[PDB]
């Protein structure tokens, strides 16, 4: 009991350390200022002139002339102070890619009893039930009857409106005047008509100001019985391998932190070999071993994440007329899952108290004396910091120009503090109790009345000891 | 030969307390 | 105005009556990388390069 | 009985300092910083001339100070901030006379005069240069209300060759040109005196202005300035009587505590100096005694201006006003940090605040026991930076600057670019084994005490209560 106490329990600390490190390095967060901004600008936007058609409320079935000439058209001509500016804080990329699910003729069998009145609505999804003839009026492949399934797209299995590997589907132009005519060429024939299940679509963006990648999905889930669905799914992902001298920081922590998890893999072995084994009834053991094991995860996954997401951003000029550039949904299915595996430990991690009791949270809690302390000392700090306060703007009211105010002499002398003096004027202004005043006040300040703090400290500190050693040798 | 014995006896409460210190500043900048 | 310092500065540094002995002639090797460049909107740089 | 009784005078205590703060703070305008910044701005910053940029702040020859008051002086002076002038302004000389050393015999046939620093047994008494009148005749300090003011190099007298000036700018500019164009600025010269006063009929504001320009014996000059604003009427609106009856309450205040004191001597003969809180006590009532003399003093001859408005043609001694209201406000800024201190005594009702209390009043001894032991160690570093610093680097110029000095590396504002160079050997070593003997060892003590004596009035304070 003279090693090991004083062995993992360091190791685990400086564990700690490190893995805060790059947790604060990982922990950018600019979506907040990047992600719901561009949400905004492409979710919070009016498809009328004032109504409440918005993306938040989606307008109608028949509404597709009021929704893709909206918003959707602020994507592929975003005109500002064809084209891409809404906000001054984010740009167009790669190619405009919609999907229409049309659920024509087959959503359920027509008797000759009453077949005449209607058969064919949007049911639920399916193969043989989906958009086979033109859904609506089409002359050619407007309302294109064909199953997308070599379209290479996995369905996203949505729970809301069902996800299937086909679906007809359809591209846009490098801008709007191009797909705004052939909205209205599918808006005057019909090939989102009533028959159409849910709506689909996927779109990418460039942000020069900070240069990422978003990638956005939207769906709108209308009802054959009524009413719409909306559901936005955007996220950003960006590389920044190596330009500053902070990122090699990170690097080296996260080589120290490969190094730790080395040493925790090569120790638990031992555990298990020489030691007998099958005797995991500790919750002790457990966490060691899942520990471990995830973070053996997020190592093979960020290396081949990087790859992924560098690769695939090295194409990205040849999508400008390219048909279709939304091929990158593969890559937010492991980005995401890396951002969430990296916080499906790091509690666990943090989740472990083997070298102290968990339960003694009783000498955290009734700290509150050092709180009640720290009141009492700044009731009598204050008066004598008011004091000379008053003292100063009454002598040097009038010659000085920082003791001019009363609310200016309270933050000359808190620079003051901070030893920020200047006393080029302070014994100009009056040569005698001028510097009095300096003087006493520095060692009435500095000397006298910072130590009390710092003995208070030092009392609850001890104090705190005492009762933790009472209680545990009890 | 006590000064090394008060500073490798007391590095697991000093590591404690740097710890304190970093976890304090992440939070610091977590609110941003 | 790199060309003017560079003919101001530099060039009477180099060569001279004397001028601090130099042991070698100086180079210009230069990358250009093809993917050409866009003036960033008003303001000198917004977060980096 | 204790609470009735603590309770009574804690309220009084109240009132006294409640009227005191309402009577301080109602004394503070805020226009008074900007005439005095304003007046400043206008005397000191303008250039001496158009193309020159040597401002009085920066006079360096004695023929520089020729053009000042020929150039910025009049201008500001006789403006086109807004103020009127009222009175006349005075320029005064003060020089020492020639043969004033016992000069070496060996070159004694070179150098023919001395012209030694200024001091009242060296002042020159004979008239000089043309007897025309005062400007060349030496006139007693009595015959001239004067006194002493102090300079930065020695402390003048009061006596000297005066000059009244005229109103308008002509006359002015003339006899200063018939000044310049006689020696009036001798090398004997040793002080020069500028005096006027303004009214500034836009906010009532008197203002009385002294400029001091002062030659040493070793060439170059040095200039002074002191700009004093003043209120003198005080009967205006309905704030002013508050402030009145403010005043007049506030002496009966002191009335009461001393009538108070003087009956509690009465009762114990001695002893009584010991408590350390009546040893304060006292002392506010010395200072507010000697402020409300003071008061009076000021505030008996404030007439005597009053026929100055009326456009006279003479020089308005306004010294008295000026100097009585500085010491009145140095009197009324530290009564009233006094009068907050005192307030330590009404805030033991608490338990964490007792233990400070007698945290504080248990560990006097060992501080000021120690506080000995430090500034003998100060006062010797002092000395030491005084004798090898003290005549290049001009941070250690006088003893003081070098208390000074020391207090300010102490907050972490050293320069160290002169003191490497000054000297090179014993000016690094000074400064090395200054930090090694103050953050190490003599601030680690101060700490100690305090740390010491908290622990353990805390351990018995405990053990009382649980006893
Ligand atoms: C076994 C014994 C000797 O008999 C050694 C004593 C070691 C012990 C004092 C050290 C070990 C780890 C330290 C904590 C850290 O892990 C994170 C934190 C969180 C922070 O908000 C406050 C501070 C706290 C709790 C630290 C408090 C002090 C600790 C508990
Ligand atoms: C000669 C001279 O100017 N000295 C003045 C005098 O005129 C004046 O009478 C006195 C106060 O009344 O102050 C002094
Ligand atoms: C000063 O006094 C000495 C004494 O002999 C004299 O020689 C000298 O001329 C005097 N100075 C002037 C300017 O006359
Ligand atoms: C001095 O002399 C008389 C008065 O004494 C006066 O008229 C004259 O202007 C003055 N100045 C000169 C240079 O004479």
């Amino acid at each position: 009991y003279l090693k090991s106490v004083l062995r993992e329990l360091v190791t685990y600390l400086l564990f700690l350390i490190v893995l805060c490190i790059l947790t604060y390095g990982m922990m950018s967060s600019n979506v907040y200022y990047y992600t719901r901004m561009m949400s905004q600008l492409f979710l919070d936007t009016p498809v009328s002139k004032t109504e409440k058609t918005n993306f938040k409320t989606l307008s109608s079935m028949e509404d597709f002339w009021k929704f893709t000439e909206g918003s959707l058209l602020d994507g592929l001509y975003w005109k500002m102070q064809n084209r891409s500016f809404i906000f001054y804080e984010n740009l167009l990329l790669g190619v405009p890619r919609i999907r229409q699910l049309r659920v024509r003729n087959g959503s359920c069998s027509i008797p000759q009893d009453l077949r005449d009145e209607i058969k064919e609505c949007y049911d639920v999804y399916s193969v043989s039930s989906e958009d086979r003839a033109p859904f609506g009026p089409r002359n050619g492949t407007a309302w294109i009857y064909t199953s997308e399934k070599d379209l290479n797209g996995s369905s996203h299995w949505g729970i809301i409106a069902t996800y299937s590997g086909a679906g007809y589907y359809l591209d846009l132009s490098r801008t709007r005047e191009e797909t705004a005519a052939q909205v209205a060429s599918l808006k005057k024939n019909v090939w989102l008509d009533r028959g159409t299940r849910a709506t689909f679509i996927d779109f990418s963006v460039y942000n020069a100001n900070i240069n990422l990648f978003c990638v956005v999905r939207l769906l709108v889930e209308f009802p054959a019985t009524g009413g719409v669905i909306p559901s936005w799914q955007f996220q950003p992902l960006k590389l920044i391998r190596y330009v500053t001298t902070f990122d090699f920081f990170l690097a080296a922590c996260e080589i120290i932190f490969c190094f730790f998890i080395f040493y925790y893999v090569v120790e638990e072995i031992l555990e298990i070999r020489i030691h007998k084994l099958h005797y995991f009834r500790s919750f002790w053991n457990c966490l060691d071993v899942v520990i471990v094991v995830l973070s053996v995860v997020a190592i093979g996954i960020n290396i081949y994440r990087t790859s992924n997401v560098e690769v695939l951003l090295q194409f990205l000029e040849d999508q400008n007329t390219f048909p279709n550039f939304e091929h990158l949904a593969y890559w937010q299915i492991q980005f995401n899952n890396i951002a969430a595996v990296t916080v499906f430990f790091v509690w666990i991690k943090l989740f472990k108290f083997i070298n102290f009791n968990r339960t003694m949270s009783q000498l955290s809690t009734t700290m509150s004396r050092c709180a009640k302390d720290l009141f009492g000392f700044a009731i009598m700090f204050f008066i004598i910091f008011l004091a000379y306060a008053q003292l100063a703007y009454l002598v040097f009211g009038t010659q000085v120009d920082d003791f001019s105010t009363f609310q200016e002499c309270i933050f000359t002398q808190f620079r003051i503090i901070l030893g920020d003096i200047n006393f080029a004027e302070i014994e100009e202004a009056n040569r005698v109790l001028g510097p009095i005043y300096f003087t006493t006040f520095v060692f009435f300040m500095f000397f006298i009345l910072l130590n009390m703090f710092l003995a208070i400290i030092n009392d609850t500190y001890s104090e705190v000891k005492s009762d933790l050693a009472q209680q545990k040798a009890e | 030969s006590v000064f090394g014995k008060t500073l490798c006896r007391a590095l697991p409460e000093l590591l404690g307390v740097t710890l304190g210190l970093v976890v304090l500043g992440v939070a610091y900048a977590q609110l941003a | 105005e790199l060309w003017p310092w560079m003919a101001h500065v530099l060039l009477p540094y180099v060569h001279g009556n004397q001028s601090s002995p130099e042991l070698g002639p100086p180079r210009l090797r230069q990358v250009r990388l093809q993917e050409a460049l866009y003036p960033d909107p008003p303001g000198p740089r917004v977060h980096t390069c």
